[PDB]
């Protein structure tokens, strides 16, 4: 609803709350009858919009390699680890880590667990090729900066409502705690 | 029982083996008096080289972990100093069955980084555990693959798990547990178990 001083900016009149609460409860009021055209535009005059819309994750373009196999490429960071993984659109759930198995490459089932956790959340375990490059950092801010890139560079396969989805599980957003001075 | 010796072997000044008494004898001098049970072994050896030959019986070399013969050792002197594999009177001996000087019969090895001294752990290929000495020792010799379990084998492990009630979880018999169970694990054998032991 239109907030009372860019009311009192549209009328040029200065303007108490009561009387803007009755202005808006006939507004209310109005909007609850059967609003024709000219209706609707007038109640539009008085209501602006809500551009906070946070469902702006930028999904990766697809890319298509020399074989013609279609992927998306991703980058993520966690502390000091930052890694860049390509997500390919059809596989049988391989997952190469600096050209080494996953399972070799991360030897501890708490980061296998975290790289499961985007393909399980949207229900496509063994359906996707990861191909992922990560540096620096430790092992548990490796996997959790592979997290991130796999579920960015996966946002490109899935739907809106999966990728929201996603981002509500928080699967989607660059941690920020990092060690302080 | 059936198998004896062809020489006398002497233990100390009292006591030796005579020429064709049973073999068992000679183990039974390594099991008694521990002193003489290295040079128990090895007569062993020597023996069932040698009779295989002749024909008497056939001899399997089964040698798991074969990569320590031709690696380094931990055992220290008493001046601190680093000892040489081949110096064990044990493994010095086990070298001479893994040379293929002799018939009637196969030797069988396999790997291992499991327990090796000085390897990094995802070193598996032959080269790389066994050393330039090692290869050189074993070359010619055939080299057999041993790869994770495929889906067949996979499904085949769980069902027989499931068969055994060894998962308790109420997720595991379903498909969603399978599948996270085979992308925690993939497909690895000693994982798959570890992983299947506590649930
Ligand atoms: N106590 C004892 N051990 C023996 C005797 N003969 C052979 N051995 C052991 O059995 C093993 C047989 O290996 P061998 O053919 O003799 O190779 P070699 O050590 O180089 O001479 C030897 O390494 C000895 O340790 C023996 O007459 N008395």
């Amino acid at each position: 609803w239109l907030i009372k001083e860019e009311l009192e900016e549209m009328l040029v009149e200065k303007l108490s709350d009561l009387d803007y609460m009755q202005f808006i409860r006939l507004l209310e009021k109005l909007l609850t009858s059967q609003c024709g055209a000219a209706e609707e535009e007038f109640v539009q005059r008085f209501r602006r919009s809500v551009t906070l819309e946070s469902k702006k994750q930028l999904i990766e373009p697809v890319q298509y390699d020399e074989q013609g196999m279609a992927f998306s490429k991703s980058e993520g960071k966690r502390k000091t680890a930052k890694a860049e993984a390509i997500v390919y659109k059809h596989g049988s759930g391989r997952i190469k880590v600096n050209g080494i198995d996953y399972q070799l490459y991360f030897p501890i089932t708490q980061d296998r667990e975290q790289l499961m956790f985007p393909f399980h959340f949207v229900d496509r375990l063994g359906k996707h090729d990861v191909t992922c490059t990560v540096s620096g950092g430790g092992r548990s801010a490796q996997a959790g900066a592979i997290r991130l890139a796999m579920a960015k560079a996966l946002c490109s396969f899935v739907t809106e409502d999966e990728v929201e989805w996603m981002r509500q599980a928080g699967l989607l957003t660059t941690d920020p705690r990092v060690r302080e001075r | 029982n059936q198998i004896k010796v062809q020489e006398k072997y002497v233990w100390n000044k009292r006591e030796s083996t005579e020429k064709g008494s049973p073999l068992g004898e000679v183990v039974e001098q390594g099991i008694t008096r521990v002193r003489n049970a290295t040079d128990a072994v090895g007569i062993v050896l020597k023996e069932l080289k040698r009779q295989s030959s002749l024909g008497m019986f056939h001899l399997l070399v089964a040698v798991d972990g074969i990569n320590a013969l031709w690696g380094r050792t931990t055992l220290k002197r008493e001046d601190k100093s680093p000892i040489a594999p081949e110096e064990l009177a044990l493994v010095h001996n086990l070298r001479k069955m893994m040379k293929n000087d002799w018939h009637g019969g196969a030797i069988v090895s396999a790997l291992s980084q499991t327990g090796s001294l000085f390897k990094p752990r995802k070193a598996y290929l032959p080269q790389e555990l066994l050393g330039k000495e090692g290869f050189d020792a074993l070359d010619p010799f055939i080299p057999i693959l041993v790869s994770n379990y495929n889906p067949k084998e996979f499904e085949s492990c769980i069902q027989y798990y499931l068969e055994n009630n060894w998962l308790q979880h109420e997720k595991a018999p379903t498909e969603e547990g399978k599948k996270e169970l085979l992308f925690l694990s993939n497909a690895n054998p000693s994982l798959l178990e570890r992983h299947c032991a506590y649930l």
